[PDB]
């Protein structure tokens, strides 16, 4: 009651999720029932400082979202068989949950995530999902493509380890090269 | 399986013959044994025919297709049928003067 | 017929919800195995029409090799045998993905190291031979369709046995068992609820006569 109660006058909500805290997953927030009703609001200060933000936080709760709806199907019925595209967000979504939305929080280097550093890695992962999702449009068997961007799927899952400490001139060049390699792989 | 590339056959001395003119199998160096295993049906003996059989169906054998022809497979049909498993496959080749039937073959009957 | 859980407003949700997957599961996997029996169905008119097929390149197969006999004037038996050191014609497994499977379908292969055929040496009836050689190699090519057709028959039967017995286990266990466990969950909490309202009756009462007693 005093939940259901609060949920009518929270503007914000960051639910627990059970199994999140069972996998011992930080912060074990649950994606699916919580919100924040100043995702709205918060626009002007967005397309002012970060325009890309509100795009690619939509592209990142649409990715999860999928892959949860899929999860169930794939419970159920094994998952032998997934298309190319969704097997591509499947593990891009999982990469997600396992590098993005998890931190340390007592380790030095994801003590605090900047809010510049948040949006260079929210970049870099949707970067990777177009990606995948190019190279499985053109024709290539994402099975071989798990091999030839390994590299690439490291690089961004030690994305994470950027220190802030270096400054946010540093570390978003650091980022653009990052990124800028991934266009380069995309050769292969 | 990569191992499993070899062809088997247990038909009459005449369809082993033509098999083998086609190149099915091969004489194991090391185990100084081939894939055609020529065996007649009135020759040898019907535990000689189901323990070759066994041998080329199980023992970690590389052979991918069995064939038997449907001759030398009625007299260890019991084994046909007892071989369930998904691989090796298992075909009734019709033989000369024993044409193939339906109502013999082992796999088509779990339809 | 019901589960041991205890009965609370978050196992009434939780079991609920596993209600609502065991469905969508259920209608999933019955969906499944409509289109693999569906297959089933063109996997056995194949198998039938390559048996016939077989019957046929088995006989013409095993004429021309005894006219080549003939033609030569003994039977090629002891060349080829004397010729099996090496194999000419091999089967590649390949995992094609047909459907929500993995059947495994044989692709033949061939190796020019063992290219040597029992003609050699005979004297008598090489075109023959070669003729013989040719048929029975397009009669081997023939056999490894129909095998990958049967290897993918044996594995699609399999695997629709198991999604049927899935989807009746659901069907008559889960379904059955999960409504009656949100039967009896919500049955203990209308008690709970029917408990609180008389402890709530009696407070209320023994609030009243106290106030009328005022």
């Amino acid at each position: 009651p005093v939940t259901t109660a609060t949920l009518g006058i929270t503007q914000v909500f960051w639910g627990l999720d059970k199994k999140l805290a069972q996998r011992k997953h930080f912060p074990s927030i649950n994606t699916s029932v919580s919100y924040s009703k100043y995702t709205n609001v918060l626009n002007k200060f967005y397309d002012s400082n970060y325009p890309e933000f509100p795009v690619l936080r939509d592209r990142m709760k649409e990715i999860l979202s999928n892959a949860e709806e899929l999860e169930q199907v794939v419970q159920l019925v094994g998952k032998s068989a997934l298309s190319d595209s969704d097997k591509i967000t499947l593990d891009v979504a999982t990469l997600i949950k396992e590098d993005f939305l998890q931190q340390n929080g007592y380790s030095t280097y994801d003590a605090f995530c900047p809010i510049w550093k948040t949006f260079d890695m929210m970049r870099a992962f949707i970067s990777y999902h177009d990606e995948a999702q190019k190279a499985v449009a053109n024709g290539a068997n994402w099975s071989k493509l798990a091999d030839s961007t390994g590299d690439v799927k490291h690089a961004v899952s030690s994305s994470k380890f950027f220190e802030p400490s270096r400054g946010e001139k540093e570390v978003h060049g650091e980022f653009e090269k990052l990124l800028s390699t991934m266009q380069e792989r995309f050769a292969e | 399986a990569e191992k499993r590339t070899l062809i088997a056959v247990i038909a009459d001395e005449d369809t082993t013959t033509g098999l083998l003119l086609a190149g099915i199998g091969q004489i194991t160096p090391e185990t100084q044994e081939k894939n055609f295993f020529v065996y007649q049906e009135g020759k040898t003996t019907k535990e000689e025919i189901t323990d070759k059989f066994n041998h080329f169906t199980e023992e970690r054998d590389d052979i991918a297709i069995l064939l038997i022809n449907q001759h030398i497979a009625e007299n260890i049909r019991a084994r046909v049928d007892s071989f369930t498993n998904a691989f090796p496959a298992i075909l009734e080749i019709p033989s000369k003067d024993h044409p193939y039937d339906p109502e013999k073959d082992s796999v088509l009957k779990r339809v | 017929n019901r589960e041991q859980v205890f009965p609370t407003r978050m196992t009434l949700g939780l079991m609920k919800t596993k209600l609502k997957g065991a469905n969508q599961g259920y209608s999933l996997l019955k969906r499944k195995s409509e289109a693999l029996t569906k297959r089933f169905r063109d996997i056995t008119k194949r198998i039938d029409d390559a048996k016939q097929k077989m019957g046929r390149v088995m006989q013409t197969a095993a004429f021309s090799l005894a006219e080549v006999s003939y033609a030569t004037g003994e039977n090629i038996g002891y060349q080829v045998q004397e010729s099996v050191s090496t194999a000419r014609f091999k089967v590649r497994a390949r995992q094609e993905n047909v459907s929500g499977v993995y059947l495994s379908q044989f692709e033949s292969y061939i190796d020019p190291e063992i290219n040597d055929f029992r003609l050699t040496g005979l004297g008598r009836g090489g075109q023959q031979v070669q003729r013989a050689k040719e048929i029975y190699s397009r009669a081997v090519e023939t056999l490894v369709e129909l095998a990958s057709l049967q290897t993918a028959f044996i594995i699609l039967d399999e695997v629709i046995k198991v999604t049927n017995r899935r989807v009746n286990a659901i069907e008559h266990v889960i379904i059955p068992r999960t409504e009656n466990t949100i039967a009896y969950i919500n049955s203990e909490l209308d008690e709970l609820d029917r408990e609180e309202f008389y402890r709530l009756k009696k407070v209320q009462e023994k609030k009243q006569n106290e106030t009328a007693k005022l």
